[PDB]
């Protein structure tokens, strides 16, 4: 299915 | 923020893509950019490809029995996902080089453009006669992995993911639209002379739309009815330029003209979906899955005129129909554009 | 005489054709010959161009809420009127230099050829059933000032006018058609033995046609009933081959035709719309804008076969059935043409 | 042993063929050959021909009246038998030599590669709301005598013949057809796991497939229904992608799988056409002129994966479909071929 | 609308 | 019609 994730702030 | 994925049944293929929904600027599209994540000893010998499809496919994909898509490919383009391949085009991008760092080495990175002459997200609706979903250009990113091209397909290889191309009204605001007709008689020096005028030339869904129409009826015929509509017209093109016009929203009143007199109002007209939930060959903007929408964004066309036409075009107009007394039927007609202002 | 004319809704722009009828003599076609008068203050750095297309137009054209037609594009030929190009092709013409001394300085002449691999005037009959008008291949003059070819249309600008490109009946008649079938039995050497045979093999519309038919029918078998009937068949083409046959006219007669005897009869069959008024698929000759006409006119092909499709191709047959008791039904086709005589 | 053979109406062209039905071996197809009959005099001045056309021929040919076949022509190729043409390709074979021995010297050789690239003989049923026959693509060996190959077409000169092209099933079987399904639950850890394998992966008509299901179902909700039922995909090219896919045969069982609980079972079913008569879409294979036959061949793709998609492709697949209470549905799909042994 | 105008005999 | 002939064996 479709999710998200974590990312990071640069 | 996020970034939104889409892994493969055998959990060893996984995509993640920047966005999902993507612009354009009239002269350049934001790029398509995104990271796949993999073992490498799961291939160990095979390659990674990722495409970017765009069909004018038909129906649905829930195993439905029944005559399934018409599946003229549009556009297509191929990259070699992995083995990696040189750096361009050009270098990884922020998200790109953001998603190495979270990830590290086995996230292989792949680049797209857009072509500035490809359609819009849209989608017909579903007749209640026929069954499941209905024809319309769509966009597809799939990612598989293989020795080969052309080797065949294969469910635990391929990830499949949908991603929509709309568009943004510009800032600046166009001419105004009005128009007008004198008509006159078979014979007779008397005529007939009307003025339409509009707010604006760009409006907002939902937002109603105030036609100022006028009337100088300097004759002897008699004004029966005044007919106000807005028509859709959808230009189709696959190998043969078609379109399907229909209406969407139509109000009336028995407003009376009378001979040797002139005659104005403002009229109130909203396209909306609520009351044409059932008319076949209506257009909406693209779904993500199956969910709801409002109707199909208006699509301007570049300034370059080219030929732009490889998929589904729409196009919005207002026509006002006086019915006048034995004959001589005149009805005006207008352009205008209904589409989302831009967001931020 | 007379000159048609067409003018521009803004009244600033319009076209003189020299006739509305264009007919072959099978190797040259009497060329398109027109002239367009036009004010240069209106445009003052616009050209003006003329176009012929040919179109496999379907439906019509007062905007009917309906899918609209297929708009496949047969053939086009583009000229600029306007600024003067070379002389060619190749002088004006004695029309077109009777237009120039009519009218001065403001009149620009166009000049155009029509291949003669292109299709004849024709168009399907609309059902009931459904509702507007019905496809057909149809010419149209189209003639609009611009500053370039790709600029967008505006309905003030471009003028339309419609064209027709009819045969007419070459003076040297035909071989005879006849024709002949001796039809056996599974082992009996008793067999069925008809003839047929034509008065002409070119006939006008509303003449009626007598066929000479006779039957010897030197066996045991009993000849229940005669079916006399016409057919036609549409050859259609737009890029693959396709045939819609549909009979137009019968006629039967209870007659019996005795074993071990023979019989020969001279029957009258008539081709006429009035009694097929309904029948979808039905071939009609091209109509200027809704008027009536007769049956689509027989289109007798060149003497080199090479093509020649490209559009809409109609033909003529008769056959006669013949109801044999038990089995053995057997019928006689032939073809013949049937289309106007030259006028004067 | 004998040889087919058809013969011109006029009886003065005769058509000796070798075989009727050709197979192929994934590598090289058994070449077309056959001599042909007939006298100078008739001729004296003319040329002989033969023509194998494959077409999407839609209807039938016995003078119905609606509209025919969409004639689309796949692959078209034309071969001079006289005068005498240079000896390949290369030779006169030995039934060609046979044949030669036995008439003498007015029979004329000629000879055919089908390419690899093809389709096989497959026909869509005919709907009983429709009329007559339904499309399918077909073989067809057509011998002419003219003086130019775009001369027009008599029927007295044109003989036609049929021929079909089939396939058989390769003497080396594959791998064993099996499928596994882990489904969990939105949020607690219970799972359902299903397992599926199959006796093999080639069966014959009418021999009966065992299913071997077998469900674990240790998990909290219920299993109401268990459908079994085998899938047929019919993928049509045209000048796009289409795929028409219909179901053949069902069978169920009102059997419920506890939560927390295995269940496992083996099913009989068949695929057969006595109760399917009516259901339009279904593929049969390629008819001789109408008679009846079994259920479409499957037909096995060469190696080398090119395209092979110039027509009509078939295969077979079986979905197992477990009706999970309130929600959470689940099937399992799985593909094999069908069709004849080799013969002797 | 469709319609003529004069033209001259030369 | 469709039919047959002879044919010899060699």
């Amino acid at each position: 299915t479709t999710a998200s994730s974590s990312l990071a702030k640069d | 923020t996020r970034v939104f994925k889409k892994s493969s049944p055998n959990g060893k293929l996984t995509v993640y893509l920047g966005k999902r929904d993507f612009v354009d600027h009239l002269d350049k599209v934001d790029p398509v950019d995104g990271v796949v994540l993999v073992d490498p000893d799961y291939l160990k010998d095979r390659k990674v490809f990722v495409t970017l499809t765009v069909a004018f496919r038909y129906g649905r994909e829930d195993c439905d029995v029944l005559g399934l898509s018409f599946r003229k490919d549009l556009f297509i383009a191929n990259y070699q996902a992995f083995p990696p391949t040189p750096n361009p085009p050009r270098p990884p991008t922020r998200l790109q080089e953001r998603l190495l760092r979270k990830l590290g080495q086995h996230a292989h990175p792949f680049f797209f453009t857009i072509p500035q002459n490809l359609p819009s997200s849209v989608t017909l609706q579903p007749g209640p006669e026929d069954t499941g979903k209905a024809l319309g250009v769509d966009f597809e990113i799939r990612a598989f992995v293989a020795k080969s091209l052309e080797e065949k397909s294969h469910k635990r290889n391929s990830v499949r993911l949908v991603i929509r191309k709309v568009q943004f009204a510009p800032e600046k605001p166009g001419p105004q639209p009005s128009a007008e007709t004198t008509r006159h008689f078979l014979m007779s020096d008397r005529s007939l002379h009307l003025e339409a005028s509009l707010d604006k030339e760009l409006y907002y869904h939902g937002e109603p739309l105030n036609v100022n129409v006028h009337v100088t009826n300097n004759s002897t015929k008699t004004v029966k009815k005044i007919k106000v509509s807005v028509r859709q017209y959808a230009d189709i093109v696959l190998f043969s330029t078609a379109q399907y016009k229909v209406p969407v929203a139509q109000v009336e009143q028995d407003d009376q003209v009378s001979p040797s007199s002139t005659f104005s109002k403002v009229y109130t007209i909203t396209p909306f979906l609520a009351n044409n939930r059932e008319k076949r060959g209506l257009a909406l903007d693209g779904k993500l899955k199956h969910e709801d929408t409002n109707l199909a964004s208006s699509t301007i066309v570049k300034e370059g005129a080219n030929k732009e036409v490889l998929g589904i075009l729409v196009s919005y107009r207002v026509k006002v129909k006086l019915v006048v007394s034995r004959g001589g039927d005149v009805s005006v007609e207008l352009p205008f554009v209904l589409m989302h202002p831009k967001p931020h």
